RNA sequence: AGAAGCUCAGACGAGUAGGCAGGCGUGGAGGUUUGUGACGAAGCCUUGGGCGUGAGCCUGGGUCGAACAGCCUCUAGUG
RNA sequence: UCUAGUGGGCCAUUUUUGGUAAGCAGAACUGGCGAUGCGGGAUGAACCGAACGUGAGGUUAAGGUGCCGGAAUGUACGCUCA
RNA sequence: GUACGUGAAAUUGCUGAAAGGGAAGCAUUGGAAAUCAGUCUUA
């Protein structure tokens, strides 16, 4: 069953803040094995996509996607900053983001 | 008394052709062309113009003069078209190449939607 | 713009209704080759991230103007010949596969372009009934597979380990980091 | 040019939520406390020019065109030079015989019915 | 006058009404509120049981003040009471809907009480004297109760999921 | 090219007391609109739609029953 | 040229007077608050940074990066056991 | 239907929908559910 998975995980830690003050439009991604800047460079312009189920199948289908792309580095430990087309919702803290292979460039 | 002071008191403000709006205002005269208030296309302001409108099926030409200016009821000739719609076309920048050709456009515009007109009223 | 210049029983053009149509700035805009990525040289094993053959890996054969006409050895794989983006490739470090042998003049964007629809209309059942492998899919799209395939045997044969290896699905593991591996 | 709208929601009253004698409809505060005046964090933003929406896609409806009010065939032979521009929107008090010319009309003149149904 | 509901079509219900009725509206409305949904039977046997101290009325809204009670228990509260000037009321407005669904031509076995409804009908205005030469309201607060008894009673394909469903379909048979 | 129009460019944008300008809305008057209306005016309600930075305006549905409005100006017991 | 509002002020730096002292009274220069949001000082009218039309992107001030909290459980050398 | 033209808001009952661990209301951003229009359809 290992056959599969072209992704790499991804965790939405929380949006693009100051102590006080949030911008929702921007997420911070926490890539998995990603730990700094350099390692984070690889992932830039990459698909980021949040992927969840509801209940009406809309195109008969019972999962729908957000998708997104990453955009630059955050901080010193290898945390990214990703665009969606629609804002995540701020209950996706923790949730699990999927960020695929392409745009390739390797 | 000239054209300038006759649009200055109308036009601009009050006429029974004006119909403002929210910053809008549109020339009910049956005698414009393109159905603005302006000096350009009012016959009332200004000298000598042309316009068209329609009747059941074909279409008819208001033209002016100026020596005739004083005498309402002959003042203004009606020239009337029922052929085609390029046919009225050839006609009418055919009656404007001798005359101020700035209407040419505006007016084969109100021809050709005026037919427009008459073929969706078929429809 | 008037009636002399183009007389005619018909005017030019029927009718001539609202604004003058503006048209737009002649714009500053030229077409120039693509530059593409410089391991995706023809002959290479890639892995295909997107689309429904996700994760095969093919035999790129020839550089398009944009994309990469590439298939894997359809007895192999079962991809037949496909424009990949070269967004959606990984030039993997395997050994080349000789593809000189074969013509790849005769893949152009015309050659695998679709049928103009220029109308809303579309979608049936028997609609997915039709088109399918076993209707349309021309005899000679099929001899060229066929021909371009048997042409890539000899050189998977030689190299030991290339035929199993093409006919495996790329996929990531427990513990694997992209940007660490190299392919 | 694309129809953008600078802000979407309306600006309510202050305290219209809490008090039924205060309508939603925009006041400016005048108090000498007031928060939403000294426009501190958290509260209701107010009226401002700057929120102004583009000159050339102003007053027009997504569809590109401006509605424009009729209350007869005069009105609507009005919007013969401009059926690309504004859109006949026949009005409330119309009868049902009137509002059929308008329509019959404005079919014939080509020029769209913002409430033709 | 008409109804509160949109149902009650003459075809199977029957109504009753009654206005200006002088009982107290919060009492009024917690016997509605016990009988909604109830047949007409069993409305009529519970009414007689909290007339003669057998089951009580849930006080549910309008409670402030009221004691508990072991009869209350039956619906899962502890402050009901036994109004019985109300429950006369609502006792002959049920007779007025059975006599009706008589007359209309209904089956009495599977009547049920679809819809009960109280308004506060127009205050009764009276007076009450205070200390220190004050004059105060006594009001008194109708009801207008109406009751209805009533019988018991696709999307489209892709062309990417369309071709594989296809797939599938061949090569599952 | 409603020359009271059109067009190019740069700089700038806090605000109580206070000043000034341009607008929005209400009652009545002169002019105007071949203006709306018992085939439904005004008013009213609305989990509908559109316009404006805003004051506000328009509209669909329901309720209703005899009048009412746009533009130019006059006026005031005008928010 | 005509006219409105004002003719109770308060805080900070430095200088200073009366005072046992004061979140005390009285002054001098400048900047603030009153009239002023915003980032930081946990919080606060005048402290630090910075002064505000509607938004997108980038970069910073003061202040910060164990968690709450966006950002190194960073690097180097030491002191400290309460 | 004389408790009579129109019949507003406060307040109230019923129904349907949803929320609710010591207030509520509000702003920004999106999810979910509900609802809706433009647009195209053609020239």
């Amino acid at each position: 069953a290992q056959g599969h998975r072209l992704y790499v995980k991804a965790k939405h830690l929380s949006f693009q803040r100051s102590k006080h003050v949030i911008h929702p439009g921007t997420s911070i991604v926490k890539i998995e094995g990603c730990d700094s800047k350099e390692e984070a460079q690889f992932y830039l312009g990459k698909r980021v996509c949040y992927v969840y189920k509801s209940s009406k199948a809309v195109r008969g289908s019972k999962i729908r996607v957000i998708w997104g792309t990453i955009a630059r580095p955050h901080g010193n430990s290898g945390a990214v900053r990703a665009r969606f087309v629609h804002n995540l919702p701020a209950k996706t803290f923790g949730s699990s983001l999927r960020v695929m292979l392409y745009p390739s460039n390797i | 008394q000239q054209d300038e002071v006759i649009w200055q008191v109308v036009g601009h403000e009050f006429c029974s052709y004006r119909i403002k709006g929210e910053a809008q205002n549109f020339c009910r005269n049956e005698y414009n062309v393109t159905g603005l208030c302006n000096r350009q296309s009012c016959p009332l302001a200004n000298s000598r113009y042309a316009t068209v409108r329609e009747d059941n099926g074909k279409l008819y030409l208001y033209m002016k003069t100026i020596e005739r200016a004083h005498f309402p009821s002959k003042l203004w000739q009606r020239i009337k078209l029922s052929k085609n719609y390029a046919k009225a076309l050839e006609q009418i920048d055919q009656q404007l190449l001798y005359w101020p050709g700035r209407q040419i456009h505006r007016c084969k515009q109100r021809l050709t939607r005026l037919t427009q007109y008459l073929l969706k009223a078929r429809r | 713009g008037e009636r002399m210049v183009l007389p005619a029983g018909e005017a030019a053009a029927k009718y001539y209704p609202a604004y003058r149509e503006n048209v737009p700035k002649k714009a500053r805009k030229a077409v120039r080759p693509t530059k593409l990525r410089a391991s995706l040289a023809p002959g290479t094993v890639c892995i295909l991230l997107a689309g429904r053959f996700r994760g095969k890996r093919v035999v790129v054969l020839s550089q398009l103007e944009d994309t990469l006409v590439v298939t894997g050895p359809y007895k192999v794989n079962g991809v037949p010949i496909r424009r990949v983006n070269h967004r959606y490739v990984i030039a993997t470090s395997a050994p080349k596969i000789d593809v000189s042998g074969v013509s790849v003049e005769k893949f152009t964007k015309a050659y695998f372009a679709k049928q103009k629809r220029s109308g809303p209309v579309k979608k049936d059942e028997a609609f997915f009934a039709e088109n399918a492998p076993k209707n349309a899919l021309p005899a000679e799209r099929i001899a060229d597979q066929k021909a371009v395939d048997a042409k890539l045997l000899p050189a998977i044969k030689a190299i030991p380990n290339m035929k199993e290896y093409l006919a495996a699905s790329f996929a990531l593991s427990n513990g694997d980091r992209p940007h660490l591996m190299k392919f | 040019v694309n129809i953008i709208k600078k802000r979407t929601k309306p600006f309510k009253r202050h305290q219209s939520d809490r008090f039924k004698r205060v309508g939603e409809s925009w006041r400016k505060p005048r108090g000498i406390d007031s928060c939403v005046r000294r426009r501190f964090r958290g509260t209701i933003s107010m009226p401002k020019i700057g929120y102004g929406n583009n000159k050339k896609t102003r007053y027009c409806m997504p569809n590109g065109l401006k509605a424009f009010l009729v209350r007869n065939v005069s009105d609507v032979e009005l919007l013969l030079m401009h059926n690309k521009t504004y859109a006949a929107e026949i009005a409330g008090n119309v009868s049902a015989r009137k509002r059929v010319e308008i329509v019959e009309k404005a079919r014939a003149l080509g020029v769209k019915v913002t409430n033709a149904g | 006058v008409r109804y509160s509901a949109s149902p009650a079509l003459e075809t199977k219900c029957a109504k009753a009404r009654g206005a200006y009725l002088r009982t107290h509206f919060k009492n009024s409305r917690e016997v509605a509120f016990t009988i909604n949904g109830m047949s007409l039977k069993k409305a009529f046997i519970f009414l007689d049981n909290v007339k003669e101290h057998k089951q009580a009325v849930p006080f549910r809204r309008f409670n402030g003040g009221v004691g508990r009670t072991a009869q209350g228990k039956e619906f899962g509260v502890t402050q009901a009471r036994w109004p019985v000037k109300s429950v006369k009321f609502f006792y002959d407005l049920l007779k007025n809907a059975e006599a009706n669904a008589e007359a209309k031509g209904l089956d009495m076995d599977k009547l049920i009480i679809k819809h009960v409804q109280v308004n506060a009908a127009p205050k009764q205005r009276r007076r009450t004297y205070r200390a220190h030469g004050r004059v105060t309201a006594y009001l008194s607060s109708p009801s207008h109760i109406e009751i209805i008894v009533a019988e018991e009673e696709v999307s489209r394909v892709s062309l990417k999921q369309g071709a594989k469903a296809r797939n599938l379909a061949a090569r599952k048979a």
